[PDB]
């Protein structure tokens, strides 16, 4: 399961293994996480611009 | 909507970008407006003479 | 002649007076107007009945303020004219609070939460308080709903609630202008 | 420049009195020996400075505890005395050689040259004050990169000997300056490792990490801490930074690490640690974590600041890795695992769990705890939302503040 | 002094000429810096500055530290009980 | 010698005040006259602080006086009389104007314009009183004189507001001699006191004179919070028109700041937390703002553990005010572990810092707010938890007592669990996975409008500055 | 000071106090604006009623009044 080779999780509550197989991950979603990251950056640059004014 | 969302933002800090730049220009167009003023009072005298 | 004994005795009935209208918002701006006059100049200790009462429900023991207000027909004068108004206080309290602790409670369970001791009295309560105990089980579940219902059908209704529709044609608009 | 960080090194075990006794009784013969030799009486009495009436205190230069195991740090004026004697002396004469250097004259190289001799000789005496000015001089007449270069490392080396982190860290502002300006490799890899252990001593391991693997690869020795130690320093942050895969992957391909295999008690109780904590045997993950606190921490001078933190953050990991593979676990065969009982297991989790990077809750009632840690879509919603609400505090303040001016 | 983090709120904002009185009413409004009461209020120097390593003096970052409890004499009583307890079973 | 020193620093004012007197003798106008008032407003302050005590005397007797010369005069011969630099020709001059208060002009009696005059030489007392910073009788004379004057007459835009500075120096030497002593005759001066601001306001009200309007509100809220007439103030806010768009940034700090204190006095705490962050923006960083910062701070840290929001540690840490903030801190570190046994520590160590703040009154509500950050603690680390379990660890006194503080916590959310009394447990319910649900929705909406309203202020702002400079001859 | 006395003898229902009552609320109205202002409706109740002579007074409180609330 660290591997991930298969996914799935481990339930000793009953004992089954779950086998999940689904997808992981929205591409979208993600990628919006790095432009964010970006913006934050980009405004305290902006910031240094605006040391100009005062 | 999450998109939109970080679009409208993403619009907003090049706007405040925008904001800062003209304030800028402001800033700038100061000295120019001094200068003039001490300036200006050679001109007038000199135009009524002609 | 502005500070007396009978102005410490007469903002403790008035303290009362506030609580059991179960206003809180009253209660400590007036306990704020105190901390400048008689509060630690002839100190609290008759004034200290409200204000111990208003600690037990702040952190929600009702075993405390029960115990504080039994021992408080222990001073008959006038102070017990509020303690018989704010014992029925304590269990309107607890009413809102039990339809989200339990969605099942006994009939004898109902009754020792609510500190009564009679069966017919607990019954009684509840025709008052709106609830259906039907077979010895209290449904809190049937109250929520018509309680929720109420809310939407006064009209205010189409901003209230909003419509996926709606929110794209207010985005659209402010670009736009 | 060489003697002075095993000095340093040693010195620290006398600082503490939670190493053992038999440890810092052989490190103080050592000291002494080398406070006769290379003139290390100044910063004996240094560690008396930074106690003020603390444990490992007993010196007979000033006030003395009784409540200290130390007992070895005992002055003399007889320590005294013979110092005086060796400064006086030594100064005199190593000077006089030195000014004649100056007298003949080349601007760029002679005298140059003759400013560093000094600063050897300060550095070696562990004073830190006349030593700058000394090799001050030397950078501030035109020399090759490399030895400015040095030079400016020389100095940031005299603030990890006091422990004083902050000399360290201004100084090596410099380097980083000059690094490329000079744009030498032979030095390069010394300044990953100082850089390195700046960081080290600090709080930020991340950066630790990605400087310290390169230090294993290739290893220049001068002024800088024997290569068994580099190893310990390179597992501590692997451990604490990197997670299962990223970890598991470092550790076989760095030849470095495996033909070492353990030469010291610190280097092994640190390899033992790393190797049950990826291949998923939790019952020796345990005594491998008191050995680690006792071996490595201690005895390291930029990680017993960090001594109750490393402790903390590794049972997190732990934890982390184990909550991934199993949807449900039960109290009794999550205890057996480890090794520990019932009753010990409950403290643990219940004091990570309310900080919310454990991410799971337990159900006492039916033993078992339950993992309700996402890593879908939710999970990133998450993350991202918390990032959006600082963009807009961001531009909040930034806007009104020049709206109004 | 410093509020906030001290290069976003620093930067933000300097004296203008035009500002310069109006913030000096606003301490007098407030009756003093506070920061001249509080140590003589304690009757010497504090006590409880030093409770901490961040508390200390800030020069460290955060290890997110208010308890100082060493967990090593904890975890060798664990580990030494549970052993003694299965070897008599 | 000394005379030569009030001369020198004489011709500084009467530029500022001649440069004024033409802008509003052409048309009025609020911003321009504003600009040029606020920088001279300084200057004179700190001339007179370290420079004579008769350079505002000076001033006084060489223009017209109407009574400010025997006023100045009283309070002169108090702290060490004064009778130089009464000589004529400092006297007979009446300054130098191109016409419109010039020496000849004035003694013609053509004109006679001592309106703004009066203004100036009422600043220059008001402060000096100020600078002295003696109190007793000195703060009487000053408030008797110059209020009637400035009421018999209706004030232009820019008498008016010069007068909303002046009103500060009356409003702040008042209320320390007050909080000084206790004088029972001075109780029944405060309602005269209450009585002038209230009407300056009204007056205000009718000339549409924005920063003077402003001004007002602030000290009326201050005079509130000292009184305790909390009771009052719940009126005041609901009915306050309070301008944004033309005041000076102190007034708007100071009004934010008000706020959460009564709001959060009310049991409000939710919005107490969005008005004290609002008032410490604006509010700098500099010493000059330093007992401001200190007091909004505190309250600020007291705001988020009232909510069981709680502070972090980095917050004290970064300011370099932790001897100032330790009993706040202390509080945090308490609230958090769920202490009872700390907490009634905590308030009582340092109980006297806190009463002096006047945040004492909402830090005994934390003694239940204590424990109930206790018991989300337990529900966090065990999801399902015994009655019993909990009695034991923070010292609940039945299974019953617990069930109870639980039931009260719950309504408002805190815990977030429910109590099964038929198996005997306290049941945390969360388990996420509302990324499924409409709720993100309602979220990324709001987000949406925040920034909507940034481009409105914007575009309001950018453009207004270029539209002045190509009108202005500079090309 | 506060207008809660005035409130209380409006509240009263012995006539002489009520025509005081008028009278003194127009004396502090100005400065106790607020206060007042929320138990207006009171003062209202009694310039309808025609049991009164001092009809002009209990107006003239509300038309200073609500100057200052800002209609």
């Amino acid at each position: 399961i660290l591997d991930k080779i298969f996914y799935g999780v481990l339930d000793q509550g009953n004992g089954w293994l779950y086998v999940y197989e689904t997808p992981n991950q929205d591409a979208t979603y993600d990628s919006a996480l790095e432009l964010v990251g970006q913006l934050n950056k980009v405004v305290d640059q902006l910031f240094e611009k605006a040391s100009v004014l005062y | 909507i999450n998109i939109s969302n970080n679009l409208q933002k993403a619009l907003t800090v090049k706007t405040n970008d925008e904001l800062m730049v003209i304030y800028i220009s402001n800033l700038v167009r100061s000295i120019i407006a001094f200068d003039d003023l001490i300036e200006n009072k050679i001109q007038n005298k000199k135009i009524q003479e002609q | 002649l502005s500070e007396s004994d009978k102005k410490s005795k007469l903002i403790s009935l008035y303290l009362l007076n506030l609580l059991s209208q179960n206003n809180t918002t009253k209660f400590h701006s007036e306990l704020q107007y105190l901390d400048k006059h008689i509060k630690n100049l002839e100190d609290d200790s008759l004034l200290s009945y409200p204000i111990k009462l208003d600690r037990w429900l702040m952190e929600g023991s009702y075993q405390k303020a029960w115990d504080l207000l039994q021992s408080g027909s222990q001073n008959i004068s006038e102070f017990d004219s509020f303690t018989d108004i704010l014992k029925s206080a304590i269990r309107d309290e607890i009413a809102k609070n039990t339809e989200l602790s339990y969605d099942f409670l006994p009939l004898s369970n109902i009754k020792a939460l609510l500190f009564f001791n009679n069966e017919k009295e607990t019954e009684k309560f509840a025709l008052e308080r709106n609830w259906p105990i039907v077979n010895s089980k209290v449904y809190f579940n049937n109250q929520s709903k018509e309680k929720a219902d109420y809310e939407d059908e006064m009209m205010h209704e189409e901003d209230q609630k909003t419509n996926i529709i709606e929110k794209a044609m207010d985005y659209a608009i402010s670009i736009e202008n | 420049r060489v003697p002075n960080y095993e000095v340093s090194e040693k010195a620290f075990l006398l600082t503490q009195s939670k190493v053992s006794i038999e440890q810092r009784k052989e490190a103080a013969e050592f000291v002494l020996a080398k406070i006769k030799e290379e003139e290390m009486a100044p910063y004996y009495k240094y560690l008396c400075e930074e106690y003020l009436v603390n444990n490992g205190q007993s010196d007979l230069e000033h006030d003395e505890k009784s409540d200290s195991l130390n007992e070895w740090i005992k002055f003399d004026q007889e320590l005294y005395n013979e110092l005086c004697k060796k400064n006086e002396s030594k100064i005199k004469e190593l000077n006089e050689k030195i000014q004649k250097l100056e007298e003949d004259d080349e601007g760029e190289l002679e005298q140059a040259q003759a400013w560093i001799n000094l600063g050897e000789y300060y550095a070696q005496i562990g004073d830190k004050d006349n030593a700058e000015k000394t090799l001050g001089k030397s950078l501030s007449k035109a020399i090759s990169t490399g030895a400015k270069i040095d030079v400016m490392l020389t100095i940031a080396r005299l603030g990890f000997f006091y422990n004083d982190q902050l000399y360290v860290k201004e100084k090596l502002e410099a380097v980083n300056s000059m690094i490329e300006k000079g744009g030498d490799w032979e030095r390069r890899n010394r300044y990953k490792t100082y850089y390195g252990i700046h960081c080290l001593a600090v709080r930020n391991f991340k950066e630790a990490a990605k400087l310290l693997v390169d230090s294993l690869a290739t290893f220049t020795s001068i002024e800088l801490t024997s290569y068994e130690s580099i190893a310990t320093y390179a597992s501590v942050t692997g451990l604490f930074t990197l997670e299962r895969t990223d970890l598991k992957s470092k550790v076989i391909d760095s030849p470095e690490l495996l033909s070492l295999i353990s030469t010291t008690a610190a280097l092994q109780s640190i390899s033992s640690l790393t190797i049950s904590l990826y291949a998923s045997d939790y019952a020796s993950y345990f005594p491998y974590l008191l050995e680690t606190y006792a071996n490595v921490l201690i005895p390291c001078k930029y990680l017993n600041r960090h001594a109750d933190f490393f402790v903390r953050e590794m049972r997190r990991k732990v934890y982390a890795q184990l909550l991934e593979s199993y949807k449900t676990l039960s109290l009794k065969s999550m205890a057996s695992a480890f090794g520990v009982s019932v009753a010990f297991l409950d403290n643990d989790l219940g004091k990570f769990i309310p900080n919310k990077q454990l991410n799971c809750v337990i159900d006492r009632v039916n033993g078992i705890v339950e993992t309700n840690r996402p890593d879908n879509k939710n999970a990133q919603y998450h993350l991202l939302v918390k990032q959006g609400d600082g963009l807009l505090t961001k531009l909040q303040k930034y806007g009104a503040a020049v709206r109004l001016t | 002094m410093s509020t906030d983090v001290a290069a976003a709120q620093a930067q933000s904002k300097i004296d203008l000429t035009k500002k310069k009185n109006e913030e000096i009413n606003k301490k007098s409004l407030e009756e003093d810096d506070e920061f001249e009461d509080f140590p003589i209020d304690t009757w010497a120097n504090g006590e409880t500055i030093k409770s901490n390593a961040v508390t200390q003096t800030n020069i460290w970052e955060e290890n997110w530290d208010d308890v100082e409890v060493d967990d090593d004499f904890t975890n060798e009583l664990k580990a030494e009980l549970d052993r003694y307890k299965r070897e008599n079973q | 010698l000394h005379h030569s020193e009030k001369k020198y620093a004489e011709e500084d004012q009467v530029q500022e005040l001649l440069k004024v007197l033409n802008e509003i003798s052409k048309t009025t106008l609020t911003l321009d006259p504003r600009y040029i008032w606020r920088s001279l407003k300084d200057l004179s302050s700190l001339r007179n602080q370290e420079l004579l005590n008769a350079e505002t005397l000076c001033f006084t007797v060489n223009v017209l006086y109407p009574d400010s010369s025997s006023f100045k005069k009283n309070l002169l011969k108090f702290i060490t009389s004064n009778h130089k630099s009464s000589v004529p020709g400092s006297a007979e001059l009446r300054n130098s104007y191109p016409a419109s208060f010039y020496s000849v002009n004035t003694e013609k009696k053509t004109i006679e314009v001592t309106a703004e005059i009066n203004c100036f030489m009422h600043l220059l007392v008001q402060l000096f009183l100020w600078d002295s910073k003696e109190l007793e009788q000195l703060v009487e004379f000053n408030r008797k004189v110059v209020i009637p004057n400035l009421l018999c007459y209706y004030n232009l835009r820019s008498l008016n507001l010069i007068n909303a500075k002046l009103w500060f120096y009356i409003y702040l030497s008042h209320e320390t001699l007050a909080r000084s002593s206790e004088e029972i005759n001075s109780d029944n001066q405060n309602i005269i006191l209450r009585s002038t601001m209230m009407k300056f306001l009204k007056i205000a009200s009718l000339k549409h004179d924005n920063e003077t309007k402003a001004m007002l509100i602030n000290l009326i809220l201050r005079d509130f919070l000292n009184n305790g007439e909390v009771d009052s103030a719940s009126d005041f806010i609901s009915k306050l028109e309070y301008p944004h768009t033309d005041v000076s940034s102190s007034l708007e700090a100071r009004y934010f700041f008000y706020l959460s204190k009564i709001n959060a006095i009310q049991l409000d705490y939710s919005t107490a937390n969005e008005y004290i962050i609002a008032a410490i923006r604006k509010a700098p960083h500099n010493s000059k703002s330093l007992g401001f910062l200190q007091q909004s701070n505190k309250l600020h840290c007291c705001i988020q553990l009232l909510m069981g929001d709680i502070p972090e540690l980095s917050f004290f840490h970064q300011s370099n005010m932790q001897k100032s903030l330790l009993p706040y801190y202390h509080l945090t570190k308490a609230v958090k572990l769920g202490d009872l046994k700390k907490f009634t520590s905590t308030i009582t160590k340092y109980k006297q810092l806190l009463l002096k703040d006047d945040t004492y009154q909402l830090c005994v509500r934390l003694r239940s707010n204590v424990i109930k950050t206790g018991i989300r603690i337990i529900s966090l680390t065990y999801k399902k938890i015994s009655l019993r379990d909990i009695c034991l660890k923070l010292n609940l006194d039945s299974e019953q007592t617990v069930e109870y503080m639980v039931s009260r916590a719950i309504r408002d959310g805190v815990i977030e669990a429910k109590i099964n009394h038929e198996d005997g447990f306290i049941e945390t319910t969360e388990l996420l996975n509302i990324y499924d649900s409409e709720d993100p929705q309602q979220v990324f909406d709001e987000r949406i409008k925040f920034a909507n309203q940034l481009h409105d202020e914007y575009l309001v702002s950018m453009r207004y500055p270029e539209d002045k400079k190509t009108q202005q001859n500079e090309k | 000071t506060t207008a809660a006395p005035l409130l209380a003898l409006l509240r009263e229902n012995q006539d002489s106090v009520k025509t005081y009552a008028l009278e003194s609320i127009n004396n502090v109205v100005d400065q106790l604006w607020s206060e007042i202002s929320n138990e207006l409706p009171d003062i209202e109740a009694l310039y309808d009623d025609d049991t009164f002579s001092d009809r002009e007074m209990a107006a003239l409180i509300a038309s200073k009044v609500y100057y200052n609330l800002g209609e």
